[PDB]
């Protein structure tokens, strides 16, 4: 498989940084009928590469899912042991995956998961049993992991929705709009304010998705978010990852807003589940992130576009940052399911499981 | 002549519409003209009624537009600049006033013309803000700085490919989300070869702790010291509160203006929420509610220094010098 | 030369009758300004030196609103000049007579006299006249359309329109109405020119402008059938050309009907016809003076707001109106000069001038004309229609779709 | 695997385009990109990578593809054996398997057939025959109301490359009724038992090139223009 | 930790010598040694070139079961400093040197030397008016430490109380 190829002039902070260009891609380098790839693997990195699978939780059940049809297509060659040699195979996938969009934390939890489950196979087992217990143990992890755990953060965060409340929210999150809508349908009267940002403009996914719902909602851009935050009562937040360090690693608007919701009084709080929790530390977005494609900076105003040729340009750089850092003390409270737990008890529920 | 009288209408509907002058600088130019012809072509025996309909004039034009501060406050200077006149042919509250201690119907014939003369003075001043801002370039930037600057501002500009032609830095821009005017200066600031760097706004604060000092302009400035800037510039400023970052504002002398923010629901300006949110959207235009405010309001406490064509002040004594540019009675005008 | 405006004031059809029979439509107020007023505004604001405004019904209130108006005073810069007469019909008859009288000489501009629109006409006009010059006498006629959806309020009603546009060369190939159409039929002659590039759009919104040549009016004059725009384009297609422009960073819309005008007015009040808002007075009148305020509150002088009154969302409120106490006023514009009683719940009603509310009422979707009063208990169900002078009694609850006016035959009596 | 790549000659895949087999020019292209085994369905005297020739007894394209059922276990990859080009096979397929399309077809343009295709140029929404319409061109409501947008053309040229995937051929082989699926199943396919009941919607897709070969021989002139200018592309490929 | 950055990557280093024992001389030496680009300061500067610092690293003799520090003097200016332009201070210390005892030994904490190094004994009769103190340790709080690495990883000083108890006995921490 050959490596994919840097697009532009990276900026001299991110040098360290893959980036992409979402034009090209690795496909044409490799046979139609998919003989080193699983079929599946290409398709999911195709789709990765493509921005089709755009989430955080989507992402890894799209991953689960490959994994589960390549588990089913896989067969032991003979004199090996399926221990071994399943964790040596699914190896080459995860490279082709990163290379085609960089992993997520949820994505890097679950390939270790995985990766411990397949492990701890023993050796008389048979085959089919093998992968029949894997795939009903990769179907338990996206059952209690995500759909069971989103049914008590979303019981959880009901308490502290009271009538007349005014949530400002973030970008497109799934979490944070199933509780939205769940506390809309227990009974509690509120309005939201959705905060969206350039390039992706992933908030009209949550805006549309409350008016379908009935919930009054606003939409505003994040440079007008310190105008609309006196009259916001409480801010809720999607977390991508949880830092072993209290740090919240999420979208790039993120971090930002809770900044600028300090300084009106304004109680933040962030919703994320137990198996995004990293045991890895950050302190700031410049030593890992995501480099996307530069070339969605470019906007038609008026006539023209100003940055329609910006590679002609030499001392130009274009910066498209995709994740950012918040530090905990800007963190009032973390809603998790097992419980609302400040946000410096991320080691301890890392300890405990 | 009726002549004036066309021209008035004009400009009050071409501040009324839409966009005319499309820098300040200009704006005050065309207001001073424009003052200094009403000065000219109209009969007032007194000051007086020249007084009062210079005032009437300036406010019908703030009327017209109530964010363009710019044309209220040379109303008020050529205000000031007649009463001085007028106290000079004839023969602020303190203190020292109030401890050691008036109508404008005398007539004098050459008192105009002296006005005029001193209009002229500010005119010729006007052309040489922007460069008396630029030429304390290297008093404020050093070699190998990480710089960042948000929208487009003409002062800014200046200023940075003034500090380039013999320091080398790094340049941050960061592009508004309704207005995105960041992307012609960092185009404008790479064509002279800078190394700029072109991000979104909600990266501001993930790259600001990597900056070593921010330089920003605005629309006006305040009598306590805050700014009316464009959105998004209160982030900013805070973002650099966070970090201790200097925060340097270059602003010339006729952005000042004495009002003090009292006037909420009426400072940002509005404009149609096709910037935010286009109309094709569908059927949910009719249960959302989009507002695009354009400017917004920025404290005294987060900037750390103005650079004026007067050279380099700080926001504590921004008081003395309203005081020095107009009268306590024309603030409401 | 000096761009010329043909603005047809009356409307030939009835559409608001039981409104048309006691005042025109170009006189009805959208928000406390009428429409004619939002027409001349936006021919004044793209450069028009010229307006010919054709009266027939009603011609004598219009004529004085004109004359009392901003735009024709000495100091405009858009002349307007009133032709009134009595055997007026059509659309058609209005061109005919202007190819009669040969009042224009150029390109000129043919719209409507409720047309609410910001759009700035010299790209589109550059456009029909460098596209004029190549071709002997080819793009007599260029329309203007709005880039929408489907699903938006504002493009779902009888305008709906479906046409075949070449995207190389903006031409329209087809034009037709989509009036109750499960499925649209398109001749096969269309492809025959080009066989490159020919699409079908359904995403246009029409905003019932055009740029007419001197040879649209020679047209109507040859065939007198011809009686409305939409003949003549549908007419010229299967027998000369007609050209389109898309704008996508204007608003432009024509009111024709009842949730027309909702949409329209939700519209205005929201500030999508930005520079066009309430609170910039573009009429230059001092009845109508107000000041803006957070979640688009405009408030006028001397409202009185009673307390405990809460003002939620998107409202208009005029100069000498009184509201009580207890009042949920919300997504609805108040008249001048009105009396609004205690515990009253406005939602998305349209109070004109004189309008007097009791205490207790509550109204939700409904329009209250001119010096309408509303006893106490009564409750108005959806798109209810109350005309001038209408007194509904207590203790009254109206159904859905109840249209009242002094007349008898319209729909009810009082 | 993950296709199964079938060509189907029902003479012509044996006229000499180059000093070579007509037939030889498609199974180059399923060369140099995987597919080391492929099905051919061709006649009797028509004889000679893994090449499995199946020999036919009309018998269309349709019938053809059902014949072969029991041989077919994945996604297939249908072509002509009177077809030259020089597209990058992963263009189409790239269509196959992000967007997970039940149908992708490739097309060129000529240098009757009316295809809506809409503004992203890859989905496929409107496609029929000039023979079967009576007097003029109908379009759905729902159609335009999903799409505003539709760009219709003309004078393109179909290639006879369709990837498909299992459930179209068990549709193909239960419902007896089709023959000549370029004429008869693709605009049955575009138009959306059915097949709702075999899956296990319907999204078809469209690939155009605009800048290549993509000539499938089918006359005289046709011939001759390939004969003219297969030189340099076997140039640039041998 | 700087040599093993530098093989990899290329970055600034600024080394503070202590007044007392001028000790940094001689690591900035072992850097300049490596080709790090290197540079040598005094304490006074700390907070002068603090405003063009990125990160912050330091060690430190002992930590403290709350997260404190036991540090060189010298150390809480630069915590400070730090703190004051929301700078991130990294501390890399093995697990062997955390202490379960609390900040509450006060004066004895610091370790005084004698006056020699802080003052002359050449100065003459002044030396019996003046009283000349040399602390080599000070106290840093924990709240101006953001990470601290060790052999396990990083962590954060909320989470050192854990640390602790995993190390230590709670009858064992008077011996």
């Amino acid at each position: 498989v050959p490596t994919r190829k840097d697009y532009g002039s990276k900026v001299s902070l991110f040098s360290h940084l893959p980036q992409y260009s979402r034009q090209n891609s690795l496909t044409q380098f490799m046979s139609i009928p998919s003989s080193v790839i699983h079929p599946a693997m290409v398709r999911l990195g195709l789709q990765y590469s493509q921005g089709l699978v755009s989430g955080s939780n989507a992402r890894c059940i799209a991953l689960l899912r490959a994994l589960q049809q390549v588990i089913q297509d896989y067969t032991t060659p003979p004199n090996e042991e399926l221990s071994r040699d399943l964790v040596n195979k699914l190896k080459p996938y995860m490279s082709f995956l990163t290379q085609c969009r960089p992993l997520s934390a949820s994505m890097h939890n679950a390939i270790k998961f995985l990766n411990k489950e397949i492990t701890s196979v023993g050796s008389s087992k048979r085959e089919e049993e093998a992968k029949s217990e894997l795939r009903a143990a990769i179907d338990r992890y996206v059952q209690e992991k995500i759909v069971l755990a989103a049914q008590a953060i979303s019981r959880f965060a009901y308490q502290k929705i009271s009538n007349g409340d005014v949530i400002l929210v973030y970008g497109c999150s799934s979490l944070v709009s199933r509780i939205l809508q769940e506390a809309w349908t227990e009974g509690r009267r509120f309005r939201v304010v959705v905060v969206d940002s350039r390039p992706w403009l992933e908030g009209r996914h949550t805006l549309r998705s409350l008016v379908h719902a009935g919930v009054p909602a606003s939409y505003l851009l994040i440079p007008a978010a310190s105008y609309v935050l006196p009259e916001v009562s409480k801010v809720l937040l999607g977390a991508h990852a949880l830092l072993a360090n209290g740090s919240v690693m999420s979208r790039v608007g993120t971090a930002q807003l809770a900044l600028v919701a300090r300084a009106h009084n304004v109680p933040v709080l962030v919703c994320c589940e137990t198996y995004k929790f990293c045991e890895r530390v950050q302190t700031d977005a410049f030593v890992s992130n995501e480099l996307d494609d530069p070339d969605d900076l470019q906007c038609k105003r008026g006539e023209h576009v100003a940055l329609a040729n910006w590679q002609n340009h030499a001392s130009l750089r274009l910066l498209n940052l995709v994740y950012d850092v918040t530090p905990p003390e800007l963190v009032d409270l973390v809603i998790t399911e097992l419980g609302m737990i400040p946000c410096s008890s991320v080691p301890v529920v890392l300890r405990v499981k | 002549g009726s002549e004036l009288s066309e021209r008035i209408e004009s400009f009050v509907e071409t501040l009324k519409r839409g966009g005319g002058p499309r820098s300040s600088e200009e704006m005050a130019r065309e207001t001073l003209g424009l003052l200094r012809q009403i000065i000219t072509d109209h009969r007032w025996s007194n000051a007086g009624e020249l007084m009062e309909l210079i005032r009437r004039e300036g406010r019908r034009m703030t009327a017209a537009q109530p964010s363009e501060t710019t044309v209220g406050n040379m109303v008020r200077r050529v205000l000031k600049i007649i009463r001085e006149e007028y106290g000079r042919l004839h023969g602020q509250e303190s203190l020292h006033k109030l401890l050691t201690s008036e109508d404008f119907s005398f007539h004098y014939a050459q008192l105009q013309s002296n006005i005029i003369e001193a209009i002229n003075e500010l005119l010729v001043e006007l052309e040489g803000t922007m460069e008396n801002i630029a030429a304390q370039a290297l008093e404020h930037i050093h070699s190998n700085e990480v710089i960042m600057t948000i929208g487009f501002s003409r002062t800014v500009e200046a200023f940075l490919k003034e500090a380039a032609r013999k320091r080398k830095f790094h340049v941050i821009v960061a592009e508004c989300a309704p207005f995105c005017q960041g992307h012609e200066m960092a185009v404008n600031l790479s064509k002279a070869g800078i190394e700029t760097t072109v991000m979104t706004d909600a990266a501001i604060f993930a790259v600001m702790s990597r900056v070593n000092k921010v330089i920003i302009g605005t629309k006006t400035i305040l009598a306590n010291g805050a700014l009316r800037a464009v959105t998004g510039t209160h982030t900013l400023a805070l973002a650099a509160k966070h970090h201790s970052t200097p925060l340097i504002v270059c602003a010339p002398m006729f952005k000042l203006s004495p009002q003090f923010p009292n006037e909420e629901d009426s400072f940002h300006k509005f404009v149609a929420p096709e910037e935010v949110l286009p109309f094709t959207e569908g059927d949910i235009l009719e249960k959302v509610s989009v507002h695009c405010p354009v400017f917004d309001y920025v404290p005294p406490e987060l900037i750390t220094l103005f650079i004026s064509n007067i050279g380099g002040n700080a926001p504590s004594y921004i008081y003395r010098l309203m005081s020095e540019l107009y009268h306590p009675d024309d603030h409401v005008l | 030369p000096p761009l010329q405006a043909v603005l047809v004031a009356d409307s030939f059809d009835r559409r608001f009758f039981p409104i048309s029979k006691d005042q025109p439509r170009v006189l009805l107020p959208l928000a406390n300004v009428a429409l004619i007023d939002y027409t001349l505004e936006f021919l004044t604001a793209t450069g028009v030196q010229e307006t010919f405004v054709f009266c027939c019904w009603k011609a004598a209130q219009i004529k004085e609103h004109l004359l009392k108006s901003k735009w024709c005073r000495p100091t405009s810069l858009n002349v307007v000049r009133i032709i009134t007469s009595e055997l007026y019909r059509s659309l058609g008859d209005v061109l005919r007579d202007v190819d009669a009288k040969a009042l224009v000489r150029s390109d000129f501009l043919l719209v409507y006299g409720d047309v609410i629109s910001n759009i700035n006409i010299t790209r589109a006009l550059e456009e029909h006249r460098l596209r004029r010059k190549l071709e002997k006498n080819v793009s007599v006629m260029t329309m203007i359309f709005k880039e929408s959806s489907p699903s938006h309020p504002t493009r779902c009603h009888e305008d709906n329109v479906v046409v075949a546009v070449d995207s190389t060369t903006n031409r329209v190939l087809h034009f037709q109405k989509t009036q109750g159409l499960r499925r649209f039929a398109f001749p096969l002659s269309l492809f025959q020119g080009s066989s490159d590039g020919v699409e079908v759009r359904y995403d246009l919104l029409d905003c019932h402008i055009s740029i007419c040549s001197p040879q649209v009016a020679q047209l109507f004059t040859d065939n007198f059938d011809y009686q409305t725009r939409d003949d003549f384009v549908r007419g010229l297609l299967v027998n000369n050309q007609i050209h389109m422009h898309v704008t996508a960073k204007e608003y432009g819309a024509r009111v024709s009907n009842l949730h027309m005008y909702s949409a329209v007015c939700a519209d205005v009040i929201r500030r999508w016809v930005y520079p066009l808002t309430p609170e910039a007075n573009f009429t230059d009148s001092t009845t109508q003076s107000c000041t803006h305020s957070r979640h688009n509150i405009y408030r006028g002088p001397e409202v009185s707001l009673g307390h405990g009154s809460i003002l939620e969302e998107n409202v208009l409120l005029g100069s000498g109106t009184v509201i009580g106490s207890n009042c949920f006023i919300t997504n609805s514009v108040i008249g001048p000069g009105c009396h609004i009683g205690d515990n009253v719940v406005l939602d998305q009603t349209y109070l004109w001038q004189g309008v007097r509310v009791a205490a207790g009422a509550q109204i939700h979707q409904s329009l209250l004309c001119d010096n309408a009063e509303v006893k106490e208990r009564v409750t108005l169900k959806p798109r209810s229609v109350l005309t001038s002078q209408v007194v509904v009694g207590p203790n009254i609850t109206l159904p859905e779709g109840s249209v009242i006016s002094l007349h008898p035959p319209d729909a009810e009596e009082d | 695997m993950e296709f199964q790549a079938v060509v189907m000659a029902v003479p012509k895949p044996l006229l000499p385009v180059g000093n070579k087999p007509l037939i030889w020019y498609p199974l180059n292209l399923l060369e140099r990109v995987g597919f080391e085994e492929v099905i051919v369905v061709t006649t009797r005297d028509v004889q000679k990578m893994k090449p499995d020739i199946v020999c036919i007894p009309d018998m269309g394209t349709a019938d053809s593809l059902r014949y072969i059922y029991p041989k077919l276990k994945t996604d297939v990859l249908v072509l002509s054996c009177d077809l030259i080009t020089d597209v990058a096979l992963h263009e189409v397929v790239d269509l196959f398997r992000a967007y997970d399309a039940s149908l992708a077809m490739l097309m060129r343009k000529g240098q009757r057939d009316f295809i809506g295709v809409d503004s992203t140029g890859k989905r496929l929404l409107f496609m029929a025959n000039e023979a079967d319409l009576d007097e003029e061109l109908v379009i759905k409501g729902s159609i335009l109301q999903k799409h505003p947008r539709i760009r219709f053309h003309t004078g393109l040229v179909d290639a006879h490359l369709y990837c498909l995937k299992k459930y179209i051929v068990d549709f193909l082989m239960e419902n007896g009724s089709i023959t000549s699926i370029r004429s008869e199943l693709i605009p049955y396919l575009v138009r959306k038992l059915d097949i709702y009941s075999f899956i296990k919607q319907v999204r078809c897709y469209v690939h155009i090139m605009k800048e290549g070969l993509c000539s499938r021989v089918s006359t005289l002139g046709l011939y001759m223009e390939a004969n003219r200018q297969v030189p340099k592309l076997l140039s640039a490929l041998c």
